[PDB]
RNA sequence: CAAGUCUGGGCUAAGUGGUAAAGGAUGUGGCGCCGCGAAGACAGCCAGGAGGUUGGCUUAGAAGCAGCCAUCCUUUAAAGA
């Protein structure tokens, strides 16, 4: 799992998840990469399961690069509970995920197994994925 | 009273007893089982071990025949480069060698077996199996 | 591998047939005999 | 079933076993339990019902059980310790051991690994009579622990405290606890086997023998038929005679003997936890 | 149920229309780029489909066909360790 290791403020707002993607919609390490299609939030946990199976798929691979990073404090009130009384504990974490971001991507391997790899990844996650090569990634400094 | 045969057995050197494969296989051959332990060490008394091939063939009257061939031509091989075994992982781990001599010397004692009638040839049917058992090639 | 929501090819020998508005998938091994439902 | 029956029982061979030697009954000399040697299912099948019914005989029929056996993995080294000075008897052991597990057959073995003496000579007997004893119960089930060399390096006493017995528990205690800390191993009984079948039937012979935790050792053929040998698990062999006669109508005989002790395979470990 | 069963061009064959997702599919139309092209291509027929060599390691045994490597030679019109 992965998440902050301290933090400003144990809870914070919702917010809302729109187009575009800031930034990280490019490649820049390895040589393929996963993107995001639709916005979304992962979980950590979908994260994890992704990146185990990544790794798994292909014994004595490369280097997987996880190029995201949970960091949004996931809210929950208990169960069998009314309205008010404050806000929720944290339940996990999530990273915002939003389209054209580039979530994973592997380095060295080869592209019969790395078209595999990011395929049972999209899997595990809740949004459809694109896998993208190299080319214009270059300069996006 | 049993059926005919190109029997193609494999029987290494010296150990020629009636026990099976030359006992199911053989049983319809009428096969001298026996006559092989001297007419077979006595050719390959020479060499000494290392399998050699062989050809028993059957018919009606209930008589055998049979030719041998060669030894492996990764027999050779081993011998000469105080091996034994290949080197488990082929290419990258050379274990000992053979010159380019040392592999036209080979090529002429299977040479009346393989298909070509050269040495150019036949010589790289040798080199060949020097990478078979990561045995790479002096030169 | 009979009725699915999945069905794909689980080996070379395995066609993907459509008689009937259904997606059949047939093989020589009557286990990937499958179709979509 | 209850010890009532076990009675009706005692009769029941008591006058089938002169009415047909074609079998043998045996209590097995370790666990109760007593076998039936029968010379095919039906044979034994058969006995089931007149035992059973012309001699009203209701008990219970399941199978065998196997010697295991206890161990462990890494060698550890504790105190044994046992002391109680309160006046008079103090009651006063206490050892130190070297346990150090040893290859699948080695056996039992102590060692008297004391300098100039300060455990005295007349309480070793006893200490060793304890760590001997202790063993029985494994760690695990309760099944003789064997196949480790126990080594005596240190040890103090008390000039009128000690006991021979004292001595006897600190031993048995320093024991007691090297098992439990070395990681415990179920190790398992291994049979030699040797069906006589015609190559055949052998095509699945072997198979049958595979999926059986066994593994294979050979097949020099005879005669018509032709031999194999390989080692099995006696839990995941049994009833082997109505499943060997079966991969080959009948055509199909075998033997069998035992020979070593093996850990098992961890899926194993917690199956006997039970 | 008042006013075009109006006109030109295209698609859809489930009544989709006539309310649902991941995930499946030689659905059906339509664009694209890029290879082979009659010294004979695609399907196609009958053919041959080899010898070193059971490559070497490993294994009970692996011989093209568990699995590690390795993938050269060969006689050729061509046949893969």
């Amino acid at each position: 799992m992965l998440m902050p290791r301290r933090m400003k403020y144990r809870k914070q707002q919702r917010g809302r998840l729109k187009g575009a993607t800031k930034g990280g919609d490019y490649v820049a390490f390895g040589d393929y990469g996963l993107v995001a299609l639709e916005p979304a939030w992962i979980t950590a946990q979908q994260i994890e399961a992704a990146r185990v199976a990544m790794v798994r798929h292909f014994r004595r691979g490369g280097k997987i690069f996880i190029r995201i990073f949970p960091d949004k404090p996931y809210t929950k009130k208990p169960l069998e509970v009314r309205m008010g009384k404050g806000k929720g504990n944290v339940e996990g974490y999530v990273a915002v995920v939003k389209p054209g971001r580039v979530m994973f991507e592997v380095a060295g391997v080869t592209e019969e197994q790395a078209m595999e790899a990011l395929r049972i990844a999209g899997h595990k996650l809740p949004i459809k994925t694109k896998i993208v090569r190299r080319d214009a990634y270059d300069e996006a400094q | 009273k049993k059926v005919v045969a190109v029997v193609k057995l494999q029987l290494p050197a010296g150990k020629a007893t009636p026990a099976p494969p030359v006992g199911p296989a053989l049983g319809q051959h009428g096969a001298n089982i026996m006559e092989f332990v001297k007419a077979f060490n006595a050719a390959t008394a020479n060499m000494g071990d290392a399998i050699v091939p062989v050809e028993i063939t059957i018919y009606a009257d209930r008589s055998f025949t049979f030719v041998t061939k060669t030894p492996p031509a990764s027999y050779l091989i081993r011998k000469a480069a105080g091996l034994e075994k290949g080197a488990h992982k082929p290419g990258r781990e050379k274990v000992g060698r053979i010159t380019w001599e040392q592999v036209l010397e080979i090529a002429k004692q299977k040479m009346p077996d393989l298909n070509t009638t050269d040495l150019e040839a036949a010589a790289r049917m040798i080199a060949g199996s020097a990478r078979s058992m990561g045995v790479e090639v002096v030169g | 591998m009979k009725v699915r929501a999945s069905v794909k090819r689980i080996c070379d020998k395995c066609k993907v047939i459509r008689r009937h508005g259904r997606v059949y998938v047939i093989c020589e091994n009557p286990k990937h005999k499958q179709r979509q439902g | 079933k209850t010890k009532a029956d076990q009675e009706k029982l005692s009769q029941a061979l008591a006058r089938l076993a002169e009415e047909d030697p074609t079998f043998r009954v045996s209590t097995h000399p370790e666990t109760g339990q007593t076998i039936i040697s029968g010379m095919g299912e039906l044979h034994l099948e058969i006995i089931v019902d007149r035992l059973k019914r012309e001699f009203k005989v209701d008990a219970n029929v399941g199978k065998p059980q196997v010697a295991y056996r206890e161990t462990i993995t890494k060698p550890v080294d504790v105190e044994g310790k046992f002391i109680r000075q309160t006046g008079g008897r103090g009651q006063y052991g206490h050892v130190k051991i070297k346990v150090e597990p040893l290859p699948r057959g080695s056996g039992f073995e102590f060692v008297n690994a004391i300098v100039g003496g300060v455990i005295p000579k007349e309480y070793i007997p006893a200490v060793q009579k304890g760590i001997e004893e202790a063993m029985q119960s494994g760690p695990l089930i309760g099944f003789p622990v064997v196949d480790i060399k126990v080594t005596l390096y240190d040890g103090s006493y008390h000039e009128v405290d000690s006991s021979e017995m004292a001595f006897k528990i600190a031993g048995s205690m320093a024991i007691k606890e090297a098992v439990q800390k070395g990681d415990p191993v179920i190790l398992e009984p291994i049979m030699r086997v040797e069906v006589t079948t015609p190559e055949e039937y052998m095509g699945d012979v072997i198979g049958d023998l595979n999926a059986r935790r066994g593994q294979i050792l050979g097949m020099e053929p005879r005669g018509n038929a032709q031999v194999i040998r390989a080692f099995v698990p006696l839990a995941e062999m049994f009833g082997y005679a109505t499943d060997l006669r079966s991969k080959t109508q009948g055509r199909g005989s075998f033997v069998m003997f035992f020979d070593h002790y093996q850990e098992v395979p961890k899926q194993v470990q917690e199956k006997l936890i039970k």
